[PDB]
RNA sequence: GCUAAACCUAGCCCCAAACCCACUCCACCUUACUACCAAACCUUAGCCAAACCAUUUACCCAAAUAAAGUAUAGGCGAUAGAAAUUGAAACCUGGCGCAAUAGAUAUAGUACCGCAAGGGAAAGAUGAAAAAACCAAGCAUAAUAUAGCAAGGACUAACCCCUAUACCUUCUGCAUAAUGAAUUAACUAGAAAUAACUUUGCAAGGAGAGCCAAAGCUAAGACCCCCGAAACCAGACGAGCUACCUAAGAACAGCUAAAAGAGCACACCCGUCUAUGUAGCAAAAUAGUGGGAAGAUUUAUAGGUAGAGGCGACAAACCUA
RNA sequence: CCUCCGCAUAAGCCUGCGUCAGAUACACUGAACUGACAAUUAACAGCCCAAUAUCUACAAUCAACCAACAAGUCAUUAUUACCCUCACUGUCAACCCAACACAGGCAUGCUCAUAAGGAAAGGUUAAAAAAAGUAAAAGGAACUCGGCAAAUCUUACCCCGCCUGUUUACCAAAAACAUCACCUCUAGCAUCACCAGUAUUAGAGGCACCGCCUGCCCAGUGAUCACUUGUUCCUUAAAUAGGGACCUGUAUGAAUGGCUCCACGAGGGUUCAGCUGUCUCUUACUUUUAACCAGUGAAAUUGACCUGCCCGUGAAGAGGCGGGCAUAACACAGCAAGACGAGAAGACCCUAUGGAGCUUUAAUUUAUUAAUGCAAACACCUGCAUUAAAAAUUUCGGUUGGGGCGACCUCGGAGCAGAACCCAACCUCCGAGCAGUACAUGCUAAGACUUCACCAGUCAAAGCGAACACUCAAUUGAUCCA
């Protein structure tokens, strides 16, 4: 949520301007919990699930300031207890 | 807001069920639409306008008949109470339909194309082309929609490969699978046309509201001008 | 001009004064001439030299710019190589 | 502008140009309101046989020397060479540029504006006056004759005078404007006859017009705007007054020429039939008027005349020789 | 001599310090204070300044100071504005604060006003014990006697005589024009800098780090008002009046009529014309006369539509005078 | 003597003229004021109901004829489940909404004049003016803007609008709006409006019943048909002008204009006859008011006043100033000539770099919506761009009676300061927005002038370098920014 000037102009009109991600839903397998979960993501999660080498690995390596979902912590939650026990 | 449809009903019958005027209101409580208002109380008569609805543990054309053909409120076509078997229900009357009368209802797909009686709904596959038509569906099973007013009827133009065409009553063409079923004739009422509403209070009892007092310049818009044309408008006389 | 900022509650400086002006130690101000790079091809050479100097400003000139500026715009400033070194003081100057 | 002002020469040319016309009025109309056709005016004092080569190499032909040799099948002006397209042709001269001499090749302008220059049958060591002078074109070909001893240019605008300076500079060198050899002034044109009689052996008058080509196509200072509504109704009277001023500086025997390019037979004839009443009562000097016939039909391959006027000739323009409107007519001071 | 006047202390203000509140029982989200049944996160805008306005126009964010109103930003205008870097001393129970028109609005968020959100007062004074003098205006004591801004010069003497065009403020200037004042008491309106000047201290140095300095530096003294719009924006509150609608209701005598958005005409609804009334009975009424009065009628109840909006048989109508 | 009111219910209010005892907007020492005490008793009314399926075409109008249209206000069954009873709450009044014990507002039943409910006159007198009535000789609209009011109860028209109806609550009830009928535009369709609808429909609009007139840019002649023409291609460098195909499944045109006409109207105008105090020309009486007596007791207003007349002065205009004149002092009742009499609310003109509503072809936008294209993604969503609709923010310079059409705003010259400089607004005239010649039209620097400020603008000695700081009255534009 910000503004933005009309012609790239600050001398043309300030107006209210709203930047939303594109939104896709994906099937992903998590092999730690055996279990298929149909999410809305985006790209740039695609592109880390990618990276990192798995959903798994995403889950677990990213900290909660990047993730950004309550979903994504409680996948973690349930990972690291399968782990723990 | 507090607004609640009154089409609740989950069942049909063919006792008139009470219904609730709108006003022109939304369920937001505001006005979309205008001039509608507080006319004479109506009770709403269900019609079953899927003509081919074969009874419970029934299947195969079936015939009806004719009870009384009686005037609706809510339509401009007289309605029909009709009953088969032990099933009586509401339907949309032809032009000569009569008390005692017997309609037939099919299915079946003639090879050589049947003889288009008035009372009887037919797919269009057995009606042959240039009979007048009535109650069509745009979907095989979907229920009729579209020549239902008073004294209107379709013509079944021309048929091709498992699709006929038919002229709606604004002499539009439209496309239709031949499985989806037609009633056959002319809708009641002809002559609803001729009807003199003859004073404003008539008008008021069919709940129809006085039109806005104010003035409005035209309907339609001024044409743009484009760049080079302005100094050819406005062009004094002396 | 701001004389008591809502940050700080300091008397501001006006940076147009700054832009345009130099302060001489002595109190002196000088500015160049309006329209010194303007249409030069319509101008006498003379006109074009008279245009192309660094010129005092009035008593009252000088007033308004000292009120638009701030204390540290006066201060004394030993630069390494200024070529307004010399101009900064007054010398042989009666009354 | 609110009501355009070239919209009131229509509708002022509309109701009067068509009952003087009849039918012609249309094929008037259209060449009015269309792109005037030029004439290319070869200055002497430039490299004239270079010039002319070159404008024939643009399929330009010199209407006035095929004029001179159908002449003798008095004399026109000499020295004068004007180059014009073919009938029907819509082809523009380039822009004239400066020659070697630093004086420019020739002069772009209406061919039909040299009528009355020509019809003044000058002679070397005549002296001349024009008594409305600029923006210039036929004070112009009044030098470029070089039969003028002595040229009197007048113009009541010194704004339009100092056009006239800047053409003169251009196109006539410093020794031909020597002192009094070239006279230019600005003023009154009116009260000429009091500060000289009989000076002159010829005198071009050409009077303040409607000027129906120009006010039809330019919206600045047209006459027909409300504000200048007062000058076009004193206008028929401030013209006799030049062409009478203009028979008093004129010598016993001398010729003048009146032109004027509008249509209007109030601006045309009624001025020249006016003038001679004027000046017949009040002076008591009789004005013969010269006929044009012979002037006329020489001219007529290039230039198409209207036919039905009882003093002078008017030039009409046409779609095929889009020439602007001149109506030129010499007349002798007997007395 | 009446009306009155007078009073000192309830309390409050700013700090400092310290991190606050929270069940007798019973009742309380349904119409709150009623024992007991099938769903929150979401850029503030605008006034205002720029002498118009349209980009822009300081507003806490982790604790002093200094760098510094510097770098920077900006219709490079009005104005906005850092950081690196430096560096911070810790004793609560105090007051050159107010004293009933002050200090809190507060004796109280009460009375009262408003449908609601909301607005919002006024005032008390004995003495240790109540089981003990005079003074504002207004008047009265005590009405008045030719003549005149109300007085002054006077005079034996109040008046008589002579002299004297109320005050404030405004308009280019003028008052006598216009503005403001019934009168009394209380309350009610000039806030700060640079630079200069004056008086000290020290002096090529001054200053209790920073800053200035070619007699300057440090310190002090000494200059910058009050009331008033129509507006604009944000968030609430309003359809118990009224406009329209929804749900389920009610009312309409009598007479003529082939029988009706018919006629006469009650009740009922409205408000043509006149008169009365005009601080009224009434912030729109009364009396007479009128228009309609089975209907596009009138009306009770409950519900709905909300201001960048609603609603409208468009009158710019109505949306709590 | 009045009753156009009453009694009850609903709604609202909440102890608000019961008893006792006290002090004390006419008053009773009594009040509806203060304190204490007492009271409205359920049968009326409120407060309801086990579940799951399932049933319910046929108005009402004395419901019978007859006639409809706007199509309507009340119905169950099958199976399971089921045994305890009369609880709780409203019940008063002279009452509510209007700041009041307010000539107002206020639903229903019964009474349609009362069986119920009330009192217009504090006492007096009989002035004026004012208000409401009654009666009036002779005349009968002569009154007046107008038969307004009153009396009498009336004809024939004209204009406007078809009609009933609606509108500015609180100055406009109308010719305005709506309205049947007609016409134009838009839409081929389901589960929250339109609509449980479907082109004889629905929405957005125009006009205003009916009735009568008003209707072609469909390709031209000649004898449905040939042929140039119109439209598209190709040849032609490309054209001119030639080669080929089509115009033959149909078209109607006006949200166009006029014309009478029946009924109707608190519409605007005219008129016949009567009629009446409207008037000639006013009078008498009654009531209210009034004035006086007793009680209670406001408001606008007010610089102070010991508050006269005539003439003059103050550009008009004086109670108060000048010159004359007048003049014991005090009530009460009339009056409206003056006190630019008092209170708001106006209307007119002007002003503000003050607002707001409306409109657009004002400027700045497209954040929103809709569509399109390109990316992304494998139709939707997202990003970017474009096009429209819908709005949003902001403004509307100055001179010239005021308004329309015009003119003007900067610079130079003249009338124009007779003679240093400056200075004649407004007006009456003229002109300027260049141009030409150099190409040292290079550089630098004493001293000066100056359009009354500033900014700008002007002249110039000497010197360096060259050579042997141009003419012209104006001939012009700061900062920022690029
Ligand atoms: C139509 S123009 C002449 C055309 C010109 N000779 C040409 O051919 O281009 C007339 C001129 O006469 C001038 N003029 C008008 N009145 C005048 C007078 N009284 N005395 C002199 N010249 C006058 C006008 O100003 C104008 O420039
Ligand atoms: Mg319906
Ligand atoms: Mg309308
Ligand atoms: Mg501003
Ligand atoms: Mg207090
Ligand atoms: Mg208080
Ligand atoms: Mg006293
Ligand atoms: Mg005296
Ligand atoms: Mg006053
Ligand atoms: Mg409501
Ligand atoms: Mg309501
Ligand atoms: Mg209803
Ligand atoms: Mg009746
Ligand atoms: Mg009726
Ligand atoms: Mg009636
Ligand atoms: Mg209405
Ligand atoms: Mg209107
Ligand atoms: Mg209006
Ligand atoms: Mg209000
Ligand atoms: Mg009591
Ligand atoms: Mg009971
Ligand atoms: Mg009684
Ligand atoms: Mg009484
Ligand atoms: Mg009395
Ligand atoms: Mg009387
Ligand atoms: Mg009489
Ligand atoms: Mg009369
Ligand atoms: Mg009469
Ligand atoms: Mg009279
Ligand atoms: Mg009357
Ligand atoms: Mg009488
Ligand atoms: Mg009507
Ligand atoms: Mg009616
Ligand atoms: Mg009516
Ligand atoms: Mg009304
Ligand atoms: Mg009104
Ligand atoms: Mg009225
Ligand atoms: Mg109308
Ligand atoms: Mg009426
Ligand atoms: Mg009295
Ligand atoms: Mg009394
Ligand atoms: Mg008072
Ligand atoms: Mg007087
Ligand atoms: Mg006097
Ligand atoms: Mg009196
Ligand atoms: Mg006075
Ligand atoms: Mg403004
Ligand atoms: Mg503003
Ligand atoms: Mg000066
Ligand atoms: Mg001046
Ligand atoms: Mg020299």
């Amino acid at each position: 949520l910000g503004q933005i000037y009309a012609n790239n102009d600050k001398l043309s009109k300030r107006l209210k301007k709203v930047w939303k991600p594109q939104l896709f839903e994906r099937e992903f397998y998590s092999e730690i919990l055996d279990k298929k979960f149909t999410v809305t993501v985006t790209m740039r999660t695609l592109d880390l699930i990618d990276e990192a080498y798995g959903l798994d690995f995403y889950i677990l390596k990213t900290p909660k300031e990047d993730l950004c979902s309550k979903f994504g912590m409680d996948l973690k939650r349930g990972m690291l207890l399968r782990l723990a026990r | 807001a507090n607004f609640v449809s009154w089409k609740s009903r989950t069942k049909y019958t063919i006792t008139p069920v009470k219904m609730r005027k709108s006003g022109g209101r939304d369920h937001t409580g505001r006005i979309r639409v205008h001039g509608i208002g507080g006319g004479h109380k109506q009770r709403y008569r269900m019609i079953d306008f899927l003509r081919f609805r074969p009874e419970e543990t029934k299947s195969g054309p079936f015939e009806e008949k004719v009870i009384q053909v009686r005037y609706d409120p809510c339509r401009s076509a007289d309605i029909a109470l009709v009953a088969g078997g032990s099933r009586k229900r509401w339907i949309i009357a032809t032009e000569n339909m009569q008390a005692g009368d017997t309609i037939l209802n099919s299915n079946h797909i003639g090879r050589m194309a049947v003889a288009a009686r008035e009372g009887d709904a037919h797919p269009l596959g057995a009606l042959p082309v240039g009979t007048l038509i009535n109650n069509v569906e745009s979907e095989p099973g979907r229920g009729a929609q579209y020549i239902r007013a008073a004294g209107t009827c379709g013509v079944l133009l021309r048929k091709v490969n498992g699709t006929a065409i038919i002229q709606l009553p604004s002499k539009r063409q439209m496309q239709v699978l031949e499985t989806c079923v037609a009633t056959v004739g002319r809708v009641s009422n002809v002559d609803h046309n001729k009807r003199v509403i003859g004073k404003a209070g008539r008008n008021r009892w069919l709940g129809k509201r006085p039109n806005s007092g104010r003035w409005h310049r035209k309907g339609g818009w001024a044409g743009r001008k484009i760049r080079p044309l302005p100094p050819m408008k406005s062009y004094v006389k002396l | 001009l701001t004389y008591f900022s809502a940050r700080k509650g300091k008397r501001k400086t006006v940076k147009a004064v700054i832009d345009r002006f130099l302060r001489l130690h002595c109190g002196l101000w000088v500015r160049r001439k309006a329209g010194y790079k303007k249409k030069l091809w319509k101008k006498t050479p003379a006109r074009k030299k008279r245009l192309r100097e660094f010129v005092f400003c009035n008593k009252t000139q000088s007033k308004l710019l000292d009120k638009m500026t701030t204390s540290f715009w006066k201060r004394r400033n030993w630069y390494v190589d200024d070529p307004y070194q010399k101009y900064h003081d007054r010398t042989n100057l009666k009354v | 502008p609110k009501f355009p002002a070239v919209r009131l020469a229509l509708q002022n040319f509309d109701m009067t140009y068509s009952v003087q016309f009849g039918d012609l009025w249309p094929s008037i109309r259209v060449s009015l309101l269309s792109e005037q056709k030029y004439g290319a005016l070869v200055n002497n004092f430039a490299a004239w046989d270079h010039v002319s080569a070159k404008l024939e190499q643009l399929s330009a032909k010199d209407f006035v020397n095929e004029a001179i040799s159908h002449w003798e099948l008095w004399a026109c002006s000499p020295n004068l060479r004007c180059f014009t397209f073919d009938r029907g042709d819509i082809s523009r001269f380039p822009p004239a540029r400066p020659g070697s001499l630093g004086v420019m090749e020739y002069y772009l302008m209406d061919a039909a504006s040299l009528l009355p220059v020509l019809a003044l049958g000058l002679q070397p060591g005549d002296i001349v006056l024009d008594l409305c002078a600029a923006p210039g074109g036929k004070t112009l070909a009044l030098l470029q004759t070089g039969c003028c001893r002595n040229l009197a240019a007048n113009d009541l605008s010194p704004s339009r005078i100092a056009r006239l300076q800047k053409i003169l500079h251009s196109y006539v060198p410093e020794e031909i404007r020597d002192g009094n050899q070239v006279r230019v002034t600005s003023w009154d044109g009116r009260k000429w006859g009091e500060l000289e009689g009989d000076t002159y052996d010829r005198v071009l008058v050409d009077v303040p017009c409607t000027t129906d080509r120009h006010s039809l196509h330019e919206e600045e200072n047209n006459i027909f705007k409300r504000s200048r509504k007062k000058e076009r109704q004193i206008l028929p009277v401030l013209q006799v007054q030049l062409l009478a001023a203009g028979l008093l500086a004129t010598k016993p025997g001398g010729h003048v020429v009146y032109s004027t390019c509008s249509l209007s037979h109030l601006q045309n004839e009624y001025v020249v039939q006016g003038a001679i009443e004027l000046l017949a009562n009040q002076y008591s000097i009789q004005v013969q008027v010269e006929d044009l016939t012979h002037f006329r039909r020489v001219f007529m391959d290039t230039f198409c005349f209207f036919s039905s006027c009882q003093v002078g000739e008017l030039v009409i323009p046409n779609l095929m020789a889009n020439f602007g409107p001149m109506y030129f007519c010499k007349m002798r001071r007997l007395t």
